[PDB]
């Protein structure tokens, strides 16, 4: 099964801050789970089936981080890299 | 009929798709939903639904 | 474009009972759904179209999973809001 | 804004609280909100409560009854905030 991180940090609707994600959706369809970001976590959560076929953060000198990564809890660590 | 393309919002950058052959119309009858990181008035999680073409047929 | 009196490519609104077609015992609610088909005639360019649906809309149910368990989804791409030429 | 009373009574299998629930609204489409529970022996066991998406048979209806005679699972449609909160039946 596909679990993961949850985070939210603007939490005026009904969804916690932390805690996981249980990612449920399509059949044969691969799942995938994700992150974005003193560090400050924007959301993190469970991500729709290639960015993310670790979670490792790609694109160079962005304003808002994200990662994209496949298996179980990945999403809890992100880190950085170049291009 | 077929499955032919990816074009290039936080992320992702591009999502894909089109439907081409003929008929004794051939048109997608399968779709797909996929995330997106945007800014909505200086950012919101929707995983999107139907933005690409995943199979197609006649109508 | 809602449908009438058929001339173009218009969009066919139609109820049917779960019932009538077999299923109103693993779905508790709601009692039927809305099939829309898109019938009529489009204009050439586009090399040929065909009235299809344009946009599809879902429909929230509430029903029995193999387990005799109930489940509640809304239910994706499961009523033709509009249609259109190919 | 629209929301509503939200209950499950699978809550921990399904990883959820067991108890209110705003409705995500798909761009200016009716909403509306439900109730659904068991007159087993003459004690009432709910089974989930929540919003509900546009149903030609919710409109206008500003209490949750159920109209249906004898189900076994009850089920009522209502319209407004929080209009589930209460539930009834009504067969007829």
């Amino acid at each position: 099964t596909r679990e993961c991180i949850y985070y939210n940090a603007n939490w005026l609707e009904r969804t916690n801050q932390s805690g996981l994600e249980r990612c449920e959706g399509e059949q044969d369809k691969r799942l995938h789970c994700y992150a974005s970001w003193t560090i400050e976590l924007v959301k993190k959560g469970c991500w729709l089936d290639f960015n993310c076929y670790e979670c490792v953060a790609t694109e160079e000198n962005p304003q808002v981080y994200f990662c994209c990564c496949e298996g179980n809890f990945c999403n809890e660590r992100f880190t950085h890299l170049p291009e | 009929c077929c499955k032919k393309f990816f074009v290039s919002i936080i992320a992702p950058s591009g999502y894909h798709n089109y439907c081409e052959g003929e008929c004794p119309c051939c048109v997608p009858t399968k779709l797909r939903p996929m995330s997106m990181l945007y800014y909505d008035d200086g950012i919101i999680k929707k995983d999107i639904q139907n933005m690409i073409v995943e199979e197609c047929g006649c109508s």
